[PDB]
């Protein structure tokens, strides 16, 4: 355990104050048995003061989130492309901590809000902490860090009433999007299934920005980070995400926790696209522009190593809440580029920790500490935990023999700015005209989605735009969408009873790019951890027998089985009253239970509703035992439908059903615009 | 030093509070004020504030949380952590307990106890217990401070109070500020004394180790530096901190006249080979060597000449108590060391009538 | 008042720094058009620093909530019972600010979580700010403030993984409840419909503690505060609340904002039960015990005045997020009691504002300022907004002529402790044996609910307890429930596969008390603000006509009407895609839309029918204006709260009565 040294055990012993005096904490000291409480009660005041000051400010963005520890392992010695120590040998291992998050919502908002998602990774390297502060979407809304508060104010709740929570579905957000067309690319990503991932484990991570890899000889190359999930890509459908938000606000954090606890820690290949400095404007856009991806067709991925998360935190506040990432945590071998979005982030993440931590010594929190010695002349500040021996903390000095020594390209493995970097020209507050095409790449993205995937996106837009009250804003939205795709503008316009403006083909094209579609990404490469709900009954001892046999067979392949019945007993995990289709990736009814499909024990129609919801949301569904038509007919589920199963044999049922879990969603169950 | 955060609330079994209304309120203040200094609630985790025994409690989170707590059920009563941490009290776990004989009774009041009302008899007790020159120093402190008070009204109010302690104090203080003391009011006057509160009457110092001796010398005489060095050997063996002062630094000289002052010494010795300096130099302000000797004398310190027209120049009586003049190194050291124990020669200070 | 002076108007003008220098804020200053950003870009740094520091710590409890401004009006001169100046004359008006809230969840959690709810009121009186920091439930979980962090740690999410959000449905909470039986009374309230109110306007407010009214002659009486809703009592059903938590986390704050904007500001009668000091132990329990109510049968309510909320905040953060209530904000004429829960609160609320505000001058924030001058020797501290002219801020002084003067019972209308209060005995950390009955009052409360209401409470317990992993925790919970009621313990245990322990009759009894039932409180006294969803279609011009006709008729009665159809157009407010039954108090299908109730790319499969079916299942009045539909929905034509007409006027008379009835509880099954 990485932070063992800082752990506090309270599995034995007597209660003490923070200064080690044994005390009690259950009754206040009073003047008489029915008397007033005394000011001299220090036991009361120390305990309540602590409680009164437990909270710290939530993160200004990405407030809602969850973390875990793991390991990164290098696949090679990468000295040919970078000086980075953590990448300098085959099999070299570095501890990591990753936090995943939504972006807009406060603490306590729902995991399954439609949003961009954070994917922030710390590498505790032998040459310092290196953070990659990424998202699950490869492009960002805006092209200059200075616009960040405008973006965030617009998508956060309206500031008179603080409504709506964790949602872009309101006037101000769509007003900003329509007035600031740079937003289109990330908007199209967020309106796709990427806005509602099935789990943190089923999404990728992106650094977003172009960075540099820098070799010990000072030469550099431009890179993009892509963490490719070994679990596959998967999304919720919108209606499902909505119900989930209410039934289980903690869905993603629970999923991550459970996967780690079961020995199924999630994995990513940590990859880069690498290109030459000379290619900054070779691909049809500017590599300094964070609203653009490099299509995989122009630059393939190099797999650098393996990321695995395999240990849950011990105390969430101490580790997950207090972790303070910074793109300023950089190491020798890596450098920045002149992406004006990146440039401004460097400032913000150092400054914002003062707010969260309330003092300048936030790097001393166990979770933020490096795993190597610290030698500098930083001193004092509130919460100072070190006792510095060096009483001459200035450079240059002779009284401490010139120590600490300066580190740079030539001595002490110092960080150094890529020495080939230059600047030229007037000092300006001007936008590069190379940043000006806001629409071709959103269109490239939309073109790369399958037909049913494009429908889902259009439906997300119809959902949100329909909730915009201002007809002017709605009209301005259609103006921007129409620049990406006339068809999209027409189909969205239809839901809101406006007309799309006439086609404007300046940025239309039919090009496609690999690796961005969820629905087209193939069956999941593993079904371990997926959830199967077996709907059963206590009326029939045969229903519970089938359920037990099924459980045994599914659990063997690492599926997480929940048997549902009217009441709990041995072998039944959940009651119908607490069960919901959003709790499962697949739903099986045992034919012993056919009769269920009114009780004081659950709402009217609940068992059927679970099956029907599962079907409507595209999940694999079936009946096990041999008698199926009663259940399937009651549900209106066709017996020959794709992803609908019926077998007497447990072994045979499970083999078919398991293919359906891998396929994950049966998209033919969703209507398309004609 | 800067981060240590003391609290009278840091108490242990075997000690308890009393109903002293000053103590009572302090208990609140020291816990609260650490929030201001530390900027967050985890100030007891600063290394200087940490205890030297394990901590077991359900305090959690807060800015600057440096622990990682393993107990995931930090509430009492619990079964999920087996009832740990356990309550400590008079009969379990060596807990603190309030003295069980303590009671309260009566109305809930914002009233001062009448038993607190005598504000003047103990001030008088203290004053009575000081030596005459000690009483003079105190009168002179009050003369100094009260003379700086602009308001005539406040000065008069001050004399009213001083007068309830001692009419003589009020008379003597009044003399310096040009007002008349009010008439004697003997309600609280008495002649009683108490042991252990006087500094002057507390006797010679039990040790002289650490005390500082300034030896005023010159670079112009090789004899002067010789004498200095000889004294140094003797004085240093008795634990005294010796500083040889001359016009410029060199082997055996610690401090120039320019940076030297009598406030830096508990005793001052002139090596007689330096008499010339005491009679102008760009190396120190005019009359500096003499002024040091003169200040040391006026402030009651043991002063000496080792090798006496210096004493004339300084207007210091050869026969005065705590004034030394010997050619014998050993004899001088011996007598001067007695002077350092005596510490102050209080006969050098003028007294009211 | 101190608020208007601090309002900032940005409807015209050029962008400036915080020091008034005109600037831009859209592009960073760079060394060349594709170059690095410059450190000398102060426009960038001031803007981003402000953004970086926008957040403040959320409240330690009641982090999720919403506020409004209003007025309190006194009904009489109440000098006969209290010296309090805000109650000293018929018609005397006092501005107020109220914040409502849940209790356990963090600031972004759902309004419709099952929880105790806060109802905190500030009266900006002419003798200082007076706060009554209350809840929608009259009793609290614990009997000593020192246990507050234990309660809160146990109910809040498990601290290794921070799961679950805004819910008592987990092991630690039920472990605490079953180990600390004082919790039983509040637990039964929170497991009732009181844990899931229909809105902030449809719940009452309680001070919880016994306080004192103190007269100018020094005599005192014991009081309980009860703010009685003029809107009536109403709850959601649990399944509804769960769906609402996902479809509209902002449901209660939205409901409050909308009511105020439409000129339907909610009202309460501010009432007290008043009893003599001699009655502290006269009613069969201790009035110092905050887990106990005084039954209305023993002490009727006196109406003191009217509380109305009628103006929304201008900036949520500055007003609602920053309001810092304290029970230590007391005025002459009110006093505390020796309730050990109240006692410790007085400490906590002063201290915790240091955490939220980051400085000691939090009473200077406009929302926290009083409406009368401030004279004291409090000085300095971070964020000091005053320039004090008195250069001698100590008492006693002559240099400032003895000002400010001390105020007390005799001089300057000072606050004074009720002079009859005493203390006697050993200094103890002991619980009074008078506090020891933890079970009789929860039973009193349970007995006072209707059968269906009792069933909902059993079902809420079945739901939560079935989620507790630990078999030993579940057994301990049954032990405690059994001491309140054997029948509750039997019926709860049936769902969780355990046997209830044998009846222990020590605290059983059959007494009832008035005014605690929601289902029993009769029809709503008003239907203004209630929501009607009219399900229509763009496919038939008739359907849209019917909807428009119904709309004009319902809207005249102060009902909020939403016409729902496949796509938006004139006449249509919402699409089926965004519509849910949780958005309505009543649902009407116009029969021209019959066809929708048997696929489209414009909405999920079965959505129109599901809205109607959910609405029915949740006990709402439902109707068809103009057989196909009710048959499709499995809704019986003869059922109460089911309306079938052709005549719009008649439909309206009948449906409006159903909205007052509010819920049709006969649609919910009962235990055998
Ligand atoms: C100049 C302001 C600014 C800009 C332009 C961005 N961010 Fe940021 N980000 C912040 C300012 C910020 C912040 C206010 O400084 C936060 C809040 C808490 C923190 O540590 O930094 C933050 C938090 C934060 C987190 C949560 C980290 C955690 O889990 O603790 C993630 C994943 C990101 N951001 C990712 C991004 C990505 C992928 C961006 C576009 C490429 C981006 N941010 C642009
Ligand atoms: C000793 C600790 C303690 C105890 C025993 C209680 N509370 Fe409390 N309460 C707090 C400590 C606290 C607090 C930590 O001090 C809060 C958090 C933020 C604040 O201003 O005070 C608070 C917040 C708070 C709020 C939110 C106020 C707002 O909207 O800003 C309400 C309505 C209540 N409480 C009501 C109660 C009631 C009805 C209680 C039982 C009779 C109660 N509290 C017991
Ligand atoms: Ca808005
Ligand atoms: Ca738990």
């Amino acid at each position: 355990s990485p932070l063992a040294a800082y752990e506090v055990d309270d599995s034995t012993g007597y209660l003490t104050s923070d200064v080690g005096g044994p005390i009690q904490d259950q009754t206040s000291l009073k003047a008489g048995i029915r008397g007033p409480t005394l000011l001299e009660d220090f036991m009361f005041r120390q305990k309540i003061q602590h409680f009164d000051h437990e909270r710290v400010p939530e993160r200004a963005v990405h407030a809602r989130g969850a973390g875990a520890h793991g390991t990164f392992t290098s696949y090679a010695d990468w000295s040919n492309i970078t000086a980075a120590s953590f990448l300098n040998a085959t099999g070299k291992q570095t501890p990591v901590f990753v936090r995943f998050s939504t972006a807009a919502g406060s603490r306590g908002s729902a995991d399954t809000a439609r949003d961009v998602h954070g994917f922030a990774t710390r590498f505790y390297t032998d040459e310092g902490n290196f953070d990659i502060v990424g998202n699950n979407i490869p492009v960002f809304f805006i092209q200059d860090a200075i616009q960040f508060p405008d973006l965030i104010h617009s998508v956060k709740p309206r500031p008179d009433n603080e409504i709506p929570q964790a949602a872009t579905a309101h006037d101000s957000a769509w007003d900003f999007f329509s007035q600031q067309p740079s937003t289109m690319h990330t908007l199209f990503w967020a309106m796709s299934g990427h806005g509602i991932p099935r789990s943190y484990r089923h999404m990728d991570g992106f650094g977003v920005h172009t960075f540099r890899f820098v070799k010990d000889d000072g030469s550099s190359k431009l890179i993009k980070w892509h963490f490719k999930s070994r679990q596959g890509k998967a999304s919720l459908v919108w209606e499902e995400a909505q119900v989930l938000s209410g039934k289980n606000a903690d869905f993603h954090r629970q999923d991550l926790w459970d996967a780690i606890e079961s020995g199924n820690g999630p994995e990513w290949d940590v990859c880069v696209q690498i290109v030459d400095e000379s290619q900054a404007q070779a691909f049809g856009f500017d590599l300094l522009d964070p609203t653009k991806i490099i299509p995989e067709e122009y630059a393939p991925l190099t797999k650098l190593g393996l990321l695995k998360l395999d240990r849950n935190p011990t105390n969430y506040f101490a580790e997950t809440e207090q972790v303070m990432f910074q793109p300023g945590h950089i190491v020798r071998g890596i450098d920045f580029t002149e992406d004006p979005l990146l440039q401004g982030r460097l400032f913000s993440y150092l400054d914002t920790q003062l707010n969260r931590n309330g003092g300048p010594n936030f790097e001393q929190l166990p979770i933020n500490m490096p795993r190597v010695p610290i030698h500098n002349n930083n001193r004092d500040g509130a919460g100072q935990m070190f006792i510095h021996r060096n009483k001459y903390p200035y450079t240059p000095n002779t009284l401490n023999s010139g120590y600490p020594r300066q580190a740079n390209q030539n001595a002490g493995r110092g960080f150094f700015t890529a020495p080939g970097r230059t600047a030229s020209g007037a000092l300006v507050r001007e936008v590069s005209p190379t940043f000006n095409d806001h629409w071709s790449q959103p269109r490239l993205f939309f073109n790369s989605l399958t037909p049913v995937e494009q429908q889902f996106l259009v439906n997300a837009m119809r959902f949100e735009i329909s909730l915009v009250k201002s007809e002017e804003v709605k009209k301005n939205v259609l103006t921007q969408l129409n620049r990406v795709s006339h068809d999209v503008a027409v189909r969205v316009a239809a839901a809101i009873g406006l007309g799309a403006p006439d086609a404007d083909d300046t940025y239309y094209h039919n090009n496609k790019t690999a690796g961005v579609s969820i629905v087209g990404s193939g069956p999941l490469p593993t079904i371990k951890t997926l959830r199967v709900g077996i709907l059963a009954t206590t009326s029939e001892s045969s229903a519970l027998d089938q359920a037990a046999q099924l459980r045994t067979r599914l659990e063997k392949d690492g599926l997480v089985v929940t048997v549902v019945a009217e009441t709990l007993r041995e072998g039944v995990d959940q009651t119908y009253s607490t069960a919901d289709a959003t709790g499962f990736d697949g739903v099986v009814v045992v034919d012993g239970a056919a009769a269920l499909f009114s009780s004081p024990l659950f709402p009217t129609g609940r068992p059927l509703q679970i099956f029907v919801d599962a079907y409507r949301w595209g999940k694999p569904v079936g009946v096990c035992g041999g008698k199926s038509s009663e259940v399937l007919d009651a549900a209106d589920v066709p017996e020959d439908g794709d992803g609908v199963y019926s077998e007497e044999s447990v072994d045979m049922f499970v083999e078919e059903f398991e293919k359906g879990l891998a396929t994950f969603r049966f998209t033919d169950r969703f209507a398309l615009d004609s | 030093t800067e981060q240590v955060m003391f609290q009278p609330g840091h108490i242990v079994r075997g000690i308890d509070f009393t109903e002293d209304p000053l103590l009572q309120g302090r208990l609140f203040s020291y816990l609260d004020t650490q929030l201001n200094r530390n900027g967050g609630p985890n100030f007891e985790q600063l290394p200087i504030n940490m205890p030297r025994v394990p901590i077991h409690n359900n305090n959690r989170d807060g800015a600057g949380q440096m622990f990682i707590h393993r107990n995931k059920y930090p509430y009492t009563p619990n079964t999920l952590n087996s009832g740990y941490p356990r309550q400590a009290n008079q009969n379990a776990g060596r807990g603190f307990f309030t003295a069980p004989g303590r009671t309260a009774s009566g109305a809930l009041v914002r009233e001062v106890s009448p038993t607190f009302n005598d504000h003047w008899s103990q001030p008088r007790l203290f004053f009575n217990s000081l030596t005459p020159v000690e009483q003079q120093f105190l009168v002179n402190a009050m003369r100094f401070e009260i003379s700086l008070v602009k308001s005539e009204e406040v000065k008069k109010n001050v004399l009213t109070q001083l007068n309830r302690v001692s009419h003589d104090v009020a008379v003597r203080v009044a003399a310096a500020i040009g007002l008349g003391a009010p008439d004697a009011d003997d309600t609280y006057y008495h002649n009683n004394k108490t042991a252990g509160v006087s500094i002057v009457g507390s006797g010679p110092l039990p040790t002289i180790k650490t005390l500082r001796v300034g030896i005023l010398a010159t670079t112009s005489e090789s004899s002067a530096l010789d004498q200095a060095a000889q004294l140094r050997t003797r004085l240093e063996k008795d634990g005294l901190v010796v500083t040889v002062v001359a016009e410029t630094l060199r082997e055996g000289v610690d401090q120039t006249y320019s940076t030297a002052d009598a406030t830096g010494f508990d005793g001052v010795v002139v090596v007689d080979g330096a008499a010339a300096l005491f009679a102008s130099s760009p190396l120190f302000p005019t009359g500096r060597p003499l002024q040091i000797f003169v200040d040391a004398y006026r402030w009651g310190k043991p002063v000496g000449v080792c090798g006496s027209e210096v004493l004339d120049a300084a207007d210091v009586p050869e026969d005065g108590d705590g004034v030394y003049s010997e050619e014998s190194v050993d004899m001088f050291v011996e007598e001067f060391e007695k002077g350092l124990a005596t510490f102050r020669f209080t006969d050098r200070f003028a007294l009211d009538s």
